[PDB]
C-alpha cells in the first residue's frame, strides 16, 4: 500500500530529508543562460530547502527586472481582469490590493500575504522550487497549504512563462484559494488524493489541471472562466472564452481521461454551473474510487487521521454532535 | 505538464517492480 | 454594550495599543528587591509588549538561580506526581519530558513547547506580563490560546509563589491543557466570557479559579485532583486531598458566589464526576447567562462569528451537514 | 391568514362538517345517464362522507361489468407496462399483484390495498368522491394520505375516463406512492402546500399537475415516464413518449405558468434525470416561496406542528441530536 | 441465535399460530371461583386471540360490578393522586378526563382511549390476555405498542389486585405512557429486549420491573413515584413515599440483579433525578449488552430495520441528513 | 383540470373581497 | 412476577439443551 | 486572586457611570 504522511509535523521531516541536492535545469526553456537567473534559482532552492514547518517566510527582496514585470503585468491584467473574471476573484484582489498591497509600482512579499491568506480562509504557502512530485502536492493540499516558488518568470518572456512562477500562482490561484467554497473544494480533493495509487493519483491530478488551472462557470447570467491558466495567460484569456475552443460541461470521468498538451494553448474546456456541483461530485467520484479506508481534516489541532474503523467515526460524531447541543443552546438563548 | 507527471510516476512506480 | 473582539487580529492591535508603559511593581512581595529580578521582569515585558500575533516566541536564556529551581521544584514534584495527579496529567509529562524535554536539569523553552501544543491539541500560548483583566484573559481563553510569563517565581519562595509564573503554569496548567475534552470544557467557558457584563465576567471567572487552578475528579475508582494550584503546591498537593478541607460536589452557582481567600491555602473545593458533566452543566449555565446573541469559534480561520440571526446559524449549519455527508461517504466506502 | 387544519383530528371534523350534501353531476360527460351510474355515485358518497378518520375502510362489492373493465384494462396496461415504464414501477405492481392480488379477474379492494401501503410506505387512501378542492386535497398530502373514490370510469369510455376514478389511481399513482423516495418528495410538497397563499396554492398545484399527473426520467440509460396520467391513458402512453409533443427539462416556475388544456392530450412536458433533483429544486422553491413560518411532520404521532419560532425549531432539534447519539452508540457496538 | 420479528406483521402472524388454546386458571388466587368470571376471562381470550393488527379494538360491555368498582377505585385514588404523584401524570389524567371521559360513573372502553393514545402519543394497545412471555412484551413494547387485557380484577378484593387487570394498567401504566419522553424512553427498552440472549432479556426485564412498575424521581424540588405499581395500589402509594422502604439510587446494574418478591409490598426503591438521566444510562448499558447488530425504528412504516452492517446506517443517515437540509431552508425562511 | 380549480379557488377568495 | 419469567424463560431454553 | 479582579472590574465600571 501507497505511503502517505499523518500530519505537517512527518510532511516536512521525511520530505526535506529523503529529498536533498534536487536544482533545477531548464535550460531549453526560453532565456534561463544569464547567470542572474541561475544564481536566483540556487537562494530560492536554499531557502525552500532549509526551511521548516511552522517558521516565518524569508523575505526576499526584488531588483528592477521582476518588479518592472510586476509592474507591466499587473496593469496590463488588471484593465482586463473587469471581464472574463469571476465575482469572488474581483473582491478578491479588491481586498488585495487595499490590504496586501497589490499594485504595479509594490510587489508584496510572502510572509504578508501567507498571514492574510491563513486568517481569513486558513491557507498558508510553502515556498517551495524544483521539481515537486504528484503525492506530495496533492498532499499538502490536504493539509490547505498551497505550495509555492519565490522566483518569477524570466523577463524574456514576460507575457506567458513556459514554468510557473510567483505571479502565476498569485495571480491565477490566490484569488480563487481565497473563495471559501473554493477552499473547501480544493481541501477534499487533497483529501481524496491522500493515498490514492499510482493511476488514482493521475486520475485525481487529471482533475486538478483540467478544473484548478483552467475552469469555466455560469453564475450572474453570464460565462466566467476561474482557472488559474486561464485567469494567468493574457492569449490565453481571450482564447478560454472564445468559441473556437472546445467547450464542454464539467465531467470528471471525461476530464480524467481527456487528452492533453503541452507547450501549447487548450482547447478543450470543462464548464461547471456551480462549484457545489464539482464539488459534490467529485466526493461521489472520490467515494467511487476504491479505498481500504477514509481520511478525515481536523481544524482544532490541522491533523489528518485515517478513517478505516467504526469506532474512529464515532470518535468525530461524537465532536460533531457535541457541537449541534452547542449550536441548540445557542437557539434557545437567541428568541 | 500533468501528462509528465503522470507518466514519471508510473513509470518510476514499475521501475522497481521489474 | 459590552465591546469584544472578534478575531486575534483586533485582539493583539487594540490590546497592544491601549495598553502601554504598564510595569508591574510587587515590592511588598517576598523578595523583589534584588535589582536582577525587576531587569528580568522588565525585560520580560518588552519582549511580551512588542510581540505581534503570529511571530515565533523569542527564546530566553537562563541563569543558574531559575534553572536550579527548576531542577529542585521538578525532581520533588516529579516524585510526587505518582500520587494525587490524574490520568492524562501523567501520560501529559510522560510524552512531554520525552519530547518537549521535561527535566529537572534541563528546563524548555517556549517556542518549543508552544509548538508541540497547538500540533497535538491546537494550543498556543502568548507571552505576556503585568496585571491582567478579566475580559482579556477569558477571550484569549476563548480563541484557545493561553497567556504565559516568561519569569519565574522568586528564589526567596521556591516552594510557593506569591504570584504566578512560568513553573506554575507549565505544571499546573499545561499537562491539563493537553487533554483534548479538557481543552474543548476550556475553550466553552472562553466563548461564554465573550460579552458577559460586569456580573456575568465576574461569575464566569469565579468557576475557573474554583474548577481550572483547584478541581476534583473521580476517575478509576479513586478521587484525584486537576486543579492547576492543586498540582502546583506542594503543600496545597497533600491539603487538596486531605479530609480538613471541605469538599463538596461541583456546582456552577456554588461556585460563582462561593467565599474565597488568598494567600492562604484553601478549604472550599468543588469535585466533578466527569470532565463532560462540567461541560454540559457550563453550556446549560451558559444558556441560563442572558445574552442577546450566541458566539462560534471557526478553526478553519481560528475567527469567531456573533450568532445574533438565523442566516448566521444557517451559514454553520450547513458546514455541518456537509461533514456528515463527507462522512456518510466515507462510511459507504469502507465496508 | 389563510386557515390550515393541525392535525388529521380537525381535518375529518371540519372538513366532514362544513361540507355536507355535494352530489356530483357530471351529465354532460360521456355516458352518466344510466340510473345505475347515479345510484352508484351516490353509495361512494354515503361511504366517504360518513367515513371517519381512523376508521376500517368499508367493502364495496363490484358487478360484472366494473370487473370486466378492469380485466380488460389490467390485461391490456400491463402487456404494455413492459416499455414506457419506470423501474419502481414494474416492481410495485409485481409485488401488489403477488401480494394484493392484481389481476385481470380479480379487482382489488380497499381496505386489503391500503393496509399494504401503509404498512410499507406508511400510505393512507381516504375513500372521498365529489368534488375536490386544492387546499385540502394538498392538505391530504402532507400527512401523506391519498384521497381516492371507489367507483371506476364509466363503461361508455373504457379506454379513458373524463374524470379520474379508481382505476386511474390504482394504476397512474398507487405504483409511483410506493416509492420511498417519491413518497418522501410527494409529502413534502403536500407540507409546502400548506398555508400557501391563493395564489401560492395554485403555483404548487401546478407543479404536481405537471410532475405528478404527467412525469418524464432518465434512469439506466433510457427515458421513462412516472406521471399517473401517462402511465394511465393508452394513447398518451404512446403519445408521451412519442418525439411529437414538446419535451423540455424540469422547471418549477416553468410548469407554475406553463399554459394547460383540458379533454385534451399533453404536448409540453417536463423530464427530471433524478427524483432528488425535483425533491430539493421544490424545497428551494418552497424556501423561495413566502410564508411567516414553516411545518415540520411528526411520524411518531402522525402530526405537524408550525414552524415560526426558534423554540419549535429546537424542539425537533433536540430530538433529532438524540437519534445520532443512539446511532452512535449503536456502531460503537457494531464491529 | 434467538429469532426476533422484524415488523407487526409477523409479530401477530407468528405469534397468533403458534400460540392457541392457552386459557388461564388463576384457581389458587382470591376469587375466581364463580362461573361468571370464568366466562368473562374465555370472552377476553377469544376476542384478544381472534383479533388481527391493524383492525378496531371490540367494544365490549361492562356490568355493575365492574363499573361499581371503577367508582369507587376512582373516587378513592383521585382524592390521593393529588400526593405522591408527578407532573405528567397529573395533566395526565385531567386531560384524559375532560376528553377520554374518566370518571368513576363511567368506565371508558379501548376503542376510544386507543385512538387518544396514539394521536397523541403515537401509543396503541393490544387487548391481551392470559400468560405474556418476555421477548413477545418487549418486542411489543419496542414497537411503541402495551399490550393490555380487558376483563378488571376481582370483585373480592378491590383495593389489590392478584394479577394486573385493565384498572392497573389504565391507572399505573396510561398516565405515564402519554408522557413524550417517558414514550421514548420506554420505546429505546424495546428496542433493546429485541434479540437480548435469555439472560439479557432477564436483565433488561429486570429494570422494568425496578423502573416502571417501581419507580421514583425528584422534580420541582420534591420527591414523586411514577411507577405503575406505587400508583396503582393505594397501600403501596403511602408505602413507596414512606422511609420504611429502602430507597437508593437508580442503578441499572443494581435493579437487574436486586432480590424480588412476589405477593407483597416493595422494600427497594430506585429513585432518578430525571427521565433522560434513566434514557441515556439504559442506552449506555444497551451499549455495554453484546449484540452482534443494532436494531432502529421507522416511524414513517412502523417497520423495524436490523443495524448490522454500514449500509443500512448510512440508509438511515441519508434521511437524517435530508431532515437537518429541510430545517435549515426552513430557518432560512423563518425571519 | 388544475387550471378549473385554480380560478375556482382565486374567483372565490376574491367573491367575498368585493 | 419478573422473577417467574426469568426462571420460567431459562428453564423453558435450557430444556431443548439437555 | 479573583476576587481582586471582580471588584477591580466592578469599580472600574461603575467610576465612570458616577
Ligand atoms: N505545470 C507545473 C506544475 C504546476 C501544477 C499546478 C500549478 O498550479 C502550477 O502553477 C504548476
Ligand atoms: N492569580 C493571578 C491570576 C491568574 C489567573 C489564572 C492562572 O492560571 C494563574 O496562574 C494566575
Ligand atoms: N383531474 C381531477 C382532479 C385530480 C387531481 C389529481 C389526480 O391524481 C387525479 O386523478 C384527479
Ligand atoms: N405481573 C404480571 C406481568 C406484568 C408485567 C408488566 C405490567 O405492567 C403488568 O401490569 C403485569
Ligand atoms: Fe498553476
Ligand atoms: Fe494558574
Ligand atoms: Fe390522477
Ligand atoms: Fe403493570
Amino acid at each position: 500500500v501507497p505511503w502517505f504522511p499523518r500530519k505537517v509535523s512527518e510532511l516536512d521531516k521525511c520530505h526535506h530529508l529523503v529529498t536533498k541536492f534536487d536544482p533545477d535545469l531548464d535550460l531549453d526553456h526560453p532565456g534561463f543562460s544569464d547567470q542572474v537567473y541561475r544564481q536566483r534559482r540556487k537562494l530560492i532552492a536554499e531557502i525552500a530547502f532549509q526551511y521548516r514547518h511552522g517558521d516565518p517566510i524569508p523575505r526576499v527582496e526584488y531588483t528592477a527586472e521582476e518588479i518592472a514585470t510586476w509592474k507591466e503585468v499587473y496593469t496590463t491584467l488588471k484593465g482586463l481582469y473587469a471581464t472574463h473574471a469571476c465575482g469572488e476573484h474581483l473582491e478578491a484582489f479588491a481586498l488585495l490590493e487595499r490590504f496586501s498591497g497589490y499594485r504595479e509600482d509594490n510587489i508584496p512579499q510572502l510572509e504578508d500575504v501567507s498571514r492574510f491568506l491563513k486568517e481569513r480562509t486558513g491557507f498558508q504557502l510553502r515556498p517551495v522550487a524544483g521539481l515537486l512530485s504528484a503525492r506530495d502536492f496533492l498532499a499538502s493540499l490536504a493539509f490547505r497549504v498551497f505550495q509555492c516558488t519565490q522566483y518569477i518568470r524570466h523577463a524574456s518572456s514576460p507575457m506567458h512563462s513556459p514554468e510557473p512562477d510567483c505571479c502565476h500562482e498569485l495571480l491565477g490561484h490566490v484569488p480563487m484559494l481565497a473563495d471559501r467554497t473554493f477552499a473547501q473544494f480544493s481541501q477534499d480533493i487533497g483529501l481524496a488524493s491522500l493515498g490514492a495509487s499510482d493511476e488514482e493519483i493521475e486520475k485525481l491530478s487529471t482533475l486538478y489541471w483540467f478544473t484548478v488551472e483552467f475552469g469555466l462557470c455560469k453564475q450572474n447570467g453570464e460565462v466566467k472562466a476561474y482557472g488559474a491558466g486561464l485567469l494567468s495567460s493574457y492569449g490565453e484569456l481571450l482564447h478560454c472564452l472564445s468559441e473556437e475552443p472546445e467547450i464542454r460541461a464539467f465531467d470528471p470521468e471525461a476530464a480524467a481521461v481527456q487528452p492533453y498538451q503541452d507547450q501549447t494553448y487548450q482547447s478543450v474546456y470543462f464548464v461547471s454551473e456551480s462549484f457545489s456541483d464539482a464539488k459534490d461530485k467529485l466526493r461521489s467520484y472520490a467515494s467511487r474510487i476504491q479505498r481500504p479506508f477514509s481520511v478525515k481534516f481536523d481544524p482544532y489541532t490541522l491533523a489528518i487521521d485515517v478513517l478505516d474503523s467504526p469506532q474512529a467515526v464515532r470518535r468525530s460524531l461524537e465532536g460533531v454532535q457535541d457541537e449541534l447541543d452547542t449550536l441548540a443552546h445557542a437557539l434557545s438563548a437567541i428568541g | 505538464s500533468l501528462i509528465e507527471d503522470a507518466r514519471k510516476e508510473r513509470e518510476a512506480a514499475v521501475a522497481a517492480a521489474a
